[PDB]
């Protein structure tokens, strides 16, 4: 029922390359989970989706989390998607811990099962040695990945740029079927 | 439309689900509007094949397909392609069954019509014209005139609609007698449609006048409904409308206001004086504002009106046309009374051979001499002998007023012949029983005529005895009046069985005005008169007020 949660991390690593990926992957963001981008309201219909944004650790004395998307009403999403600012270990683990918490709250609130998906878009191939140190959860990258793969059957898609670093080979560790490997250059797919 | 609607629903529809299915017999639209507007948005989006077909109905999904108490018919069909199930299932016109024998009483307003207004525009409007285009061969099958006429918001939003309807019905004056559709709405428009906009009522008055002029009405001798509607129309606007309305009928008296109905014009100008009296429209100027009505007076004066001649001139706060009042030649210079009496005697004598020449004698009948010959009849124990009764019921009702003009004075003479009471009892026992057979005159012109030429200086103090004893005697129907009073105030608009009610009522006491009462040697009735007959005595219910005024307020002198 189109219960998605975006994860933007390449805001500080690669700024200008964001539009190059958006112009190609904006269709799966809206045109797949809806008819198209219009001017409409939102409700508990389940179609709502979120988007968390993060930056590197150097440009962060106090500000780490900005997960601001309760419902997004299927249109204000792309509206503030171009409005966020654009600014090495980019703290991807603490950035994914909040997405895991958001999915947990979804599963706790969406009781009366919507094939959840998430895009851990990271421009650079970063890595966060400290687990969270900023939230209730405390788990390393491997622990967070196996927890997001086992608990949630969400399609852990990794929409990285045209690069192919060693991040994909390690972040494809989703043991249940989640399609963590694809970096889709050809025509858009449903969720993979 | 969608922007503000969605912005308001984002704040109004703050909930979690779609509760309250709301069967809601009396008031369901208030709850179902949130889903109806959503369905309309869905249809508007699907018409363009975009906007995701107006998504997000989850807060109203239960009410979405609620289609599957007759008041649960939520008419969500206004969008498109749904005017078959809700509307078609409604109580439409009669088709199965066929005289006032029509089945299927009509619908109540507050039940369903409180919401199905912006959806029903040209359904009945085209249904009636389709039924009327070819002919009204059989008796009128539907009786939906109650619902159609009891639609005040209909004429509030589409006042021009009924004007267009009447204009498209106008060609029927050539189709067939303009009968099956004129006597359809004209009655209930006067009786049910009480409160209406006046700027259209003046146009309807002009149309009624040119109707009474054209076309012919000899077969429509039951056209008294036309005069009753005209009276109701010209007696209700007297508050303040004529002064702003003058610019509308500036040329109306110059073209059509004075065809034949001179008594209607007398009542019209009486009400016009009454209106100029409210409030003090003449104390300021006497000739400056004079031209506002002097044109109407000059147009009317070509037809010997205002015959009152200084006796009845009491309602005018400044009687202006009363300056030229001597131009009325009342009773033809006060000498032709006995002369026309002798002429009536000679006509009663020539009745011995007027039979074979009745066709050449009824041509204009020497207008104010012919139809009073019935008076000598019924004085010799039904001396009519049906010689020309069928001929008498042809065109006589028009000139009957001119006939009774001098006969008012003659009857005053017959009354004063008592001089103590010797002739009084004879007159009471003869005249009151003989006038009743047979006529429908119902004093429709005698009250005006009494002030025309009888209340003059001839026997004014004695012709004022008319209202004292002439029409004070009729008491034949007062028995059933006591039960006929309890039909409209107990049910203002709560009528569910009005059809059969008035059907049985008019089946009990009355038969018709064309019909006779005596079955003499030959009487071919030939009844065709069954267009529509919902009201029979509410017509005199209003003209009782002009009598009430000429008897007290207008004739306040004596």
């Amino acid at each position: 029922v189109a219960d998605v949660v975006f994860v933007i991390e390449g805001t500080a690593n690669l700024g200008p390359y964001f539009e190059e990926l958006r112009k190609h992957y904006l269709l799966p963001a809206i045109e797949y989970f809806n008819g198209g981008p219009p001017d409409f309201g939102g409700d508990y219909g389940g179609t709502q989706y979120s988007l968390v944004v993060f930056n590197t650790v150097d440009c962060a004395p106090e500000s780490y989390v900005q997960c601001h998307a309760p419902t997004s009403s299927a249109y204000e999403f792309v509206t503030w998607l171009d409005g966020i600012k654009f600014m090495s270990c980019s703290l991807i683990a603490e950035g994914l811990s909040t997405a895991l918490q958001l999915f947990d709250d979804f599963k706790k609130m969406r009781e009366q099962q919507t094939h959840r998906v998430c895009l851990l878009i990271c421009n650079s191939p970063p890595y966060l040695l400290p687990a969270v140190e900023s939230t209730t959860y405390s788990g390393c990258t491997t622990e967070s990945l196996v927890q997001k793969i086992g608990e949630r059957g969400i399609h852990f898609s990794i929409v990285s740029p045209r690069k192919l670093p060693a991040l994909r080979l390690l972040f494809e560790k989703a043991a249940p079927p989640a399609l963590l490997e694809p970096l889709q250059q050809p025509a858009d797919v449903s969720q993979d | 439309f969608l922007p503000v609607m969605k912005l308001f629903d984002l704040l109004y529809p703050e909930k979690e689900c779609i509760p309250v299915p709301d069967i809601n017999k009396p008031q369901s639209t208030h709850a179902f509007a949130m889903t109806c507007i959503w369905i309309h948005l869905n249809r508007k989006a699907q018409n363009g094949d975009s906007t995701l077909q107006i998504p997000i109905p989850h807060s109203l999904k239960l009410h979405h397909e609620f289609l599957q108490i007759a008041l649960l018919c939520n008419a969500y069909s206004t969008n498109s392609e749904c005017f078959t199930l809700p509307m078609g299932a409604l109580v439409e016109t009669i088709y199965g069954n066929g005289a006032s024998v029509t089945p299927l009483p009509m619908n109540l307003l507050d039940s369903l019509t409180v919401h199905a207004k912006m959806s029903l525009i040209h359904s009945i409007a085209t249904r009636v014209i389709k039924l009327a285009h070819t002919k009204s061969s059989v008796a009128l099958a539907p009786a939906l005139v109650e619902t159609y006429s009891r639609l005040l918001v209909y004429m509030e939003i589409e006042s021009l609609g009924i004007k267009g309807f009447i204009s498209q019905l106008l060609p029927t004056v050539f189709k067939s007698h303009a009968w099956g559709i004129l006597h359809t709405l004209l009655e209930m428009f006067s009786h049910r449609m009480h409160h209406i906009q006046p700027h259209y009522r003046v146009q309807l008055l002009s149309h009624l006048h040119t109707l009474a002029a054209v076309a012919q009405t000899n077969q429509n001798q039951l056209h008294l409904c036309v005069e009753s509607t005209a009276l109701r129309l010209i007696t209700a606007l007297g508050s303040s409308e004529v002064q702003p309305q003058f610019t509308r009928f500036l040329n109306d008296p110059k073209t059509v206001l004075s065809a034949e109905s001179e008594e209607l014009n007398r009542a019209l100008i009486l009400t016009l004086a009454r209106a100029t009296h409210v409030t003090d429209f003449f104390t300021g100027s006497d000739s400056i504002q004079g031209t506002w009505c002097k044109d109407i007076l000059q147009t009317i004066m070509n037809f010997t009106p205002h015959n009152w001649a200084s006796h009845t001139l009491s309602c005018f706060p400044a009687p202006l046309q009363a300056f030229f009042k001597q131009n009325n030649v009342p009773q033809e210079s006060r000498f032709n009374l006995k002369k026309n009496v002798e002429e009536e005697y000679r006509k009663w004598k020539s009745m011995t051979d007027e039979n074979e020449i009745i066709t050449q004698f009824s041509v204009q009948g020497f207008p104010p001499l012919f139809l009073c010959l019935l008076w000598k009849m019924l004085l010799e124990t039904d001396h009519i002998s049906q010689i020309g009764y069928k001929v008498l019921e042809r065109i006589g009702a028009r000139a009957l007023v001119a006939h009774v003009r001098t006969f008012a004075d003659f009857l005053v003479y017959e009354f004063s012949t008592s001089a103590g009471g010797q002739q009084l009892n004879k007159c009471i026992e003869i005249l009151n029983d003989m006038v009743w057979k047979y006529n429908i005159v119902t004093l429709d012109r005698l009250i005006l005529c009494l002030a025309m030429r009888s209340h003059e200086g001839n026997e004014a103090q004695v012709c004022y005895f008319i209202i004292q004893l002439l029409l004070l005697k009729p008491n034949d129907f007062r028995n059933r009046v006591s039960d006929f009073v309890k039909e409209n105030s107990p049910e203002h608009w709560l009528q569910s069985d009005w059809h059969t009610k008035h059907m049985s009522y008019h089946k009990k006491y009355p038969e018709k005005l064309y019909f006779e009462g005596l079955a003499e040697q030959v009487d071919p009735p030939v009844p065709i008169q069954s267009p529509y007959l919902p009201i029979y005595f509410g017509n005199v219910c209003l003209r009782f007020l002009p009598v009430f005024d000429i008897v007290i307020h207008r004739f306040l002198e004596l």
